[PDB]
């Protein structure tokens, strides 16, 4: 399962 | 002069927060992080006591950077024609909590308890200093791997803490609460507690629970890993749909799952070294 960062904004 | 006080090393990262370089203070070889933000890219502005116009982030870092804590310390800052430069502490050796969880997977509950406790103390410290972070997430947490201490970073989406409603938000959506998703309104403490529930799930399950707005407002927490009943209960309390049903910081830290926390040094020796 794809774990990813999430940019703010 | 910034060029003469700090020896500049490699780019550590860049994004909506600006560009951050590794660095070394020439005066005493103190490791620093050197953060550049373009003035045009700065949304919120504030004034220091002296009345100088600075980015809100500088204002917030000064309010929390007094003494020692689990918060990144602003050591200095400079204004340039088109940018501000921030000189920040740099733990060494360091890994951010996002990369740490990617590499290790779901954390043992003993380790998540120690980390979550330290994040709680760091956030209490911000709130005691009048500062609301508004972007609590694993990406914004550094681990000092030798000392076992967590450091909160990136106040570029924060605000002065207040008891009235916020109607603006520029933090991370997948950590924002359902009242923000549905109504574009939240109160500071209860929204922080929601983001802490997300963080705790992230720690004990290996990834955040929600990716989509519908999941955030749906009120259903499925546990994809083995998590104790006590820890599940704390997470579900932090993620109550109604803000007033969420625990205070005191209720979190008095929760049965939070008792008998490891010391930072114990944490490093057992889990990090
Ligand atoms: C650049 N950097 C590292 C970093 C940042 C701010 C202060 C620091 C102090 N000592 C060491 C490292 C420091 C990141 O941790 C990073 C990298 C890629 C993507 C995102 C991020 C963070 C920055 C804010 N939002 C997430």
């Amino acid at each position: 399962r794809k774990r990813r960062r999430h940019p703010s904004g | 002069p910034l060029e003469s006080q700090y020896q500049v090393g490699p780019l550590l990262g860049s994004g909506g927060f600006g560009s951050v370089y590794s660095g070394i203070r020439v005066s005493d070889n103190l490791p620093v992080a050197i953060k550049h933000v373009e003035k045009d890219r700065i949304s919120d502005w504030g004034e220091l006591p002296n009345g100088t116009r600075v980015p809100m982030e500088v204002v917030l870092l000064k309010k929390v950077s007094s003494g020692f804590s689990g918060v990144i310390r602003l050591l200095d800052w400079f204004e340039r024609p088109d940018s501000f430069v921030l000189i920040l502490e740099r733990p060494e050796p360091v890994q951010d909590l996002f990369d740490f969880i990617t590499e290790r997977g779901a954390l043992q509950e003993e380790l998540a308890r120690s980390f979550f406790w330290q994040v709680l103390e760091a956030v209490r410290h911000c709130h005691n200093c009048g500062v609301l972070h508004r972007d609590i997430k694993d990406e914004n947490i550094l681990i000092d791997l030798n000392r076992g201490e967590l450091k909160l970073i990136d106040f570029g989406s924060g605000a002065l803490l207040k008891d009235t409603v916020y109607t603006d938000f520029d933090g991370t959506r997948v950590y924002s609460p359902p009242e923000w998703i549905r109504y574009h309104r939240y109160h500071g403490r209860s929204a922080a507690v929601w983001s802490l529930g997300i963080l705790l799930y992230d720690m004990v399950c290996g990834d955040i629970p929600f990716e989509h707005d519908e999941e955030i407002i749906g009120g259903q927490v499925f546990f994809r890993q083995r998590v104790s009943s006590e820890c599940q209960h704390l997470i579900r309390w932090c993620l109550a749909l109604r803000p007033s049903d969420r625990p205070t910081f005191e209720e979190i830290q008095n929760h049965p799952w939070m008792q008998d926390v490891l010391l930072p040094q114990e944490t490093a020796e057992i889990h990090l070294h």
